[PDB]
């Protein structure tokens, strides 16, 4: 229902 | 009978409003 | 440029419909058609009609004289002894081109009165008034009209157009083509009680003049197709968007608060769409209609979209969510290029496919994260991979056979199997992915407002379609504006992925040269498989050794067999160093499982899934520990857990519980990494040290301090450890001791998971984690050990058994009372139970899977019921269960159902070709021809599931099986 | 290749002759271990007149 992918962590900027 | 018995499937006439509602709101 | 095929242009058409007679599940009405011939003595003008009764046409207000034959009724003759699929292929794409308004034919063929042709050599208007009637329409409209008495609004009962592409011949007389565009005056006179939604903008509502019925008129000024006319009449709950005013949302009567929820979404969507792209949204409204016994999930029309009621969920609805979401969302973008750019041929249709799934794509990648993105391009780029290679390929573009290696021809929507068009739509939305990342985003979606606004500077003219073909896309002109907005042309992109039908293998090999240290590759294609293509173009490696992440290009030419790359140096374990990622970041690596001589950590054949590809890689499995670890993508991720199930060594199950462990992790990979775990569990028994896998992490993560065997009270705020909290014991249930049989360690702690769950204060509900949980428990069950043939009977049940029958009775019966959300519990205490009686435990017996398979019952519980039904008939080679499911894809009330069961039986066939069955007559080859013939001669896709079930069971040639 | 048995303290005189040495690509092929070490045929005479400084 939401993001739910840990973007900050793989992609940091 | 006895042993596991199970409530038999009865047909609905407008099966949306028993499944999709919400019953504690 | 666009010519068109029939000899007449149409400008304007009113359809009028009175008289909807729920009752009788009828329609009356008229279609006033206002063509311009373009050449002279036109004579017959020729429309398409389905299932309508045509009762009088008038042209130009004189009298008229029509014939109506339509081929496609029964495609061969009846006393033709031919029972081979080719020829009934053939003779299918012949009927389905006979009345083709693609070419210049149709169904209902009208003779122009002569005292009009002087008035037609010289070009001048004609005006044709054709009213007609449909007495009990078994295609086209369906009429749900539920058996509650009362009023038809007091009932519920309602009218929707469904089908799929041209299917808008079956309700009324129309040139039912993509590339006839004209203005449109659509009057639907209703019940007093109802509303009447349609496409355009509603002008006005009367009355009549007894005050008991009330006609709605619409008007659409935007030229659009026939095809994308719809209709949805029914006592619907009015919701206007409180964020976007010009967007109106109707549901079924009681389900309002589900509605209000359920479309709170939407105006994110059209922000997102509007802003990629810089039109705004070209009609002047937009309506989303929820009705019941859907055709499909979600159809797109011109300003209108109809979704079936089953994506309607509350607030405290979770794993529906994203779902739904995802619907709405690809219903939109359907709605800009799909709907208003329209198709020029049958073939430039890949075109709109693809940028309806590539802006949808991208509406997933911001709303749901690149790691969400990445995830989903994987699976669907496996899809196809599977696909071509299960059976020949996915021809995009094809020019008019030109893919004669499938049973079916691509000339025509409507002959093309359903899984040839799901394939072909993910194929389209991928090829335009690859077309991005030629030639880069910005000048994609600069691509994509062109073609826009030609359209809307196309969509406000009057002149009838000397400029409305511009809203018309084809190949050639998205080529030619890709080349103007870019100065590169993908000629040779398009003429691999689109115009050659194929996918590649890789199957890669590397020894590292510790002398001139280098990186020896050994790239080798299956080019002659038979879904395989070569590929020679360039190919991007990315090798991560021990100075960081680097990539090089190969050029992978038909003679090429090794690639000699250069590696860096190994100075970062001469000092412990962090080891430099993909990312900007870096990280401490336990390197006391790489080699000594190599600094070469980890491989990877085509990262960004450049190419439509399947690789085979050769690591070692330290590599392979180390990109499952350290690496910072998640489709690697992915295929490291993949291919850690060949080395069960335990170092691979302490890279796989390291995963599990981590938060900051992906969650999908955790939950694939659950499965992995499990199956490498597996392999090393007479090996394994403690406890069974993931029990202690299943304790530490997810229950009590204090009490290890009672699990927490359930708070689903953090939807990951959610996800993975309902995964873990359904992963756990494959755990298998020496003896085969699931251990009673696992299976006591999937009951005590049962018994102890209290979901009395979170703000979300049970019932996907409680159904997981039954998908737990049927995992468990092994097969019985059955003496003598033994009948099972309840005495000699097996003690484990029992615990799971009592809870799965437990948990049906607490359903008949407090039912769940779509009753998930029902269909998986359903699927449990055809688990128990597929192995020797309970008696295999069809009659409760019948009875919940009946009219009355939840959609998902009657496919649940129908699947148990045509695995029993698949294991038990029941015939009366075969002719009972071949009745009910003649007969059943629902067409979505009788797809289904074609599915379904088409996937889990009763016999193929190869087998001796005792269910391969003289009979059944003729219950089946008749069924291909007619029978299905109403749908389009029952013909073309019915052509599938043919192939699956008899092959292409003769059945053997016959005199 | 060719199995040389040494001490693991002289395992690095061969390594420094490798760096300094332009006459082929590379001298160690292949570094097993400490006591351990592979060469191309070509150096143990040679090696024998180093021996009097060793």
């Amino acid at each position: 229902p939401w993001n739910l992918s840990n973007d900050e962590y793989y992609y940091p900027k | 009978v006895s042993t596991f018995p199970l409530i038999a499937a009865r047909p609905f006439t407008i099966p949306y409003l028993t499944a999709l509602l919400p019953s504690e709101l | 440029g666009f010519e068109s095929p029939r000899p007449y242009k149409l400008t304007h058409q009113v359809v009028c419909i009175n008289n909807i007679n729920f009752q009788r599940k009828s329609v009356v009405g008229f279609v006033e058609l206002t063509i311009f011939p373009t050449v002279a003595n036109l004579n017959r003008i020729k429309l398409n009609s389905k299932q309508c009764r045509i009762y009088r046409v008038r042209i130009n207000d004189l009298e008229a004289a029509f014939i109506y034959n339509d081929p496609t009724l029964e495609v061969c003759h009846s006393e033709s002894k031919q029972r081979n699929l080719n020829y009934f292929s053939n003779a299918y794409a012949a009927a389905v081109s006979a009345v083709d308004p693609d070419a210049g034919n149709g169904e209902l063929c009208i003779k122009v009165p002569s005292e009009l042709w002087k008035h037609v050599d010289e070009l001048k208007v004609l005006k044709i008034h054709i009213n007609f009637s449909l007495d009990q329409p078994k295609g086209g409209l369906h009429f749900v009209v539920p058996s509650v008495e009362g009023s038809m609004a007091e009932r519920g009962a309602h009218v929707f157009s469904c089908g799929y592409q041209n299917s808008t011949r079956f309700w009324f007389p129309c040139v039912d083509s993509y590339s006839e565009l004209c203005t449109w005056k659509l009057e639907f006179t209703v019940d007093a009680a109802m509303v009447a939604v349609s496409n355009g903008d509603l002008v006005e509502t009367v009355y009549t003049h007894d005050m008991r019925k009330k006609t709605f008129h619409y008007m659409l000024t935007i030229p659009t197709a026939a095809s994308n006319i719809s209709l949805a009449i029914g006592p619907f709950e009015i919701l206007v968007d409180p964020y976007m005013h010009e967007v109106t949302h109707f549901c079924l009567p009681q389900l309002l608060p589900l509605l209000k929820h359920t479309t709170s979404y939407l105006h994110e969507v059209f922000e997102f769409y509007e802003e990629i792209l810089t039109c705004r949204y070209p009609y002047s409204c937009f309506k989303t209609v929820f009705i019941d016994e859907a055709y499909v999930e979600v159809a797109a029309y011109a300003s209108m979209s109809i979704f079936s009621t089953n994506l309607l969920h509350s607030a405290m609805i979770i794993d529906e969510t994203p779902l739904t979401r995802r619907c709405l969302a690809q219903s939109l973008a359907q709605q800009f290029f799909g709907c208003f750019i329209s198709r020029m041929s049958w073939s430039d249709e890949w075109v709109l496919k693809g940028i309806s799934g590539y802006i949808y794509g991208l509406w997933m990648k911001k709303t749901f994260g690149v790691n969400e993105y990445r995830h989903w391009i994987k699976e669907e780029l496996d899809k196809i991979v599977a696909y071509e290679l299960k059976t020949g390929g996915v021809l995009l573009h094809p020019i008019f056979n030109p893919a004669s290696h499938l049973h079916f021809s691509i000339k025509h929507p409507h002959t093309l199997s359903w899984e040839y068009y799901s394939m072909f739509q993910c194929k389209a939305h991928l090829v335009m992915r690859l077309i991005e990342n030629r030639i880069s985003m910005e000048f994609m979606l600069q691509v994509f407002n062109k073609l826009l606004s030609l359209a809307s500077t196309a969509s406000s003219q009057k002149f009838q379609s000397h400029m409305w073909s511009q809203m018309l896309v084809s190949t050639s002109g998205f080529l030619k504006s890709i080349s103007n907005v870019s100065g590169k042309d993908i000629q040779p992109l398009i003429k691999q992925w689109v115009d050659q039908s194929g996918v590649v293998k890789f199957y890669g090999s590397f020894a590292f040269n510790r002398k001139r240290n280098v990186l020896e590759l050994e790239i080798k294609q299956d080019y002659t498989s038979p879904g395989t293509q070569k590929y020679v173009g360039p190919l991007k490696v990315t090798v991560q050794e021990l100075d960081g992440s680097f990539n090089h290009t190969l050029q992978i030419e038909e003679n090429s067999l090794k690639h000699d790359i250069p590696c860096h140096s190994k100075s970062r374990r001469n000092k412990k160093k962090k080891i430099p990622l993909m990312n900007g970041e870096e990280v401490d690596m336990d390197l006391s499982a790489m080699d000594a001589d190599s600094p070469l950590l980890w491989i990877r054949i085509d990262p960004d899934m450049s190419v439509l590809r399947k690789v085979e890689f050769e690591q070692a499995d330290f590599m392979w520990q180390y990109q499952l670890r350290y690496e910072r993508d998640v489709v690697a991720q992915q295929e490291s857990i993949l291919a850690l199930e060949k080395f069960p060594t335990p170092a691979s199950r302490l890279a796989l519980t390291d995963i599990l462990e981590q938060e900051q992790c992906f969650y999908r990979v955790r939950m694939s990494a659950c499965f992995c775990l499990a199956k490498i569990a597996n392999s090393m028994v007479s090996t394994w040290t403690g406890p069974p896998a993931m029990k202690s992490l299943f304790t530490r993560m997810f229950c009590c301090k204090s009490c290890p065997n009672i699990v927490k009270t359930n708070n689903f705020m953090s939807f990951q450890s959610y996800f993975l909290q309902k995964t873990m014991p359904v992963a756990m249930a494959l755990l298998r001791d020496v003896h085969n049989l699931c251990p009673k360690e696992v299976l006591t702690f999937i009951l005590d998971l049962i018994k102890y769950n209290d979901n009395r204060k979170n703000k979300f509900s049970d019932n996907y984690y409680r159904a997981e949980m039954i998908d737990a428990l049927a995992n468990s069950v092994t097969p019985a050990v059955s003496v003598n043939n033994e009948v099972r009977t309840l005495d000699n049940l097996n003690p484990d058994v029992r615990l799971i029958l009592e809870e799965i009775t437990r948990f049906l019966n607490m359903e008949k009372l407090l039912p769940s959300y779509r009753h998930t519990i029902t269909v998986s205490c359903l699927r449990a139970i055809r688990v128990l009686q597929k192995n020797g435990h309970v008696p295999s017996d069809p009659a409760l899977f019948k009875s919940y398979a009946e009219y009355g019952h939840f959609v998902d519980i009657r496919i649940a019921a129908l699947e148990a039904v045509v695995d029993y008939t698949k294991v038990d080679r029941s015939y009366e269960e075969l002719q009972w499911l071949l009745n009910m894809i003649q007969n059943d009330p629902v067409p979505y159902v009788r797809h289904k069961i074609l599915n379904m039986l088409t996937k889990n066939p009763p016999f193929t070709k190869n087998m001796e069955s005792p269910l391969c007559n003289e009979a059944l080859v003729d219950q089946l021809w008749k069924l291909m013939n007619s029978g299905t001669s109403h749908d389009w896709r029952l013909r073309c599931g019915a052509v599938d079930l043919y192939f699956t069971l008899f092959g292409l040639s003769r059945p053997s099986c016959l005199p | 290749g060719v199995l040389i048995e040494c001490d693991p303290a002289m395992k690095q005189f061969l390594l420094y002759l490798d760096e300094s040495n332009a006459l082929g690509k590379k001298f160690i092929i292949q570094d097993i271990d400490d006591t351990h070490v592979f060469v191309i045929a070509e150096l143990v005479n040679v090696l024998q007149e180093r021996v009097g400084e060793l």
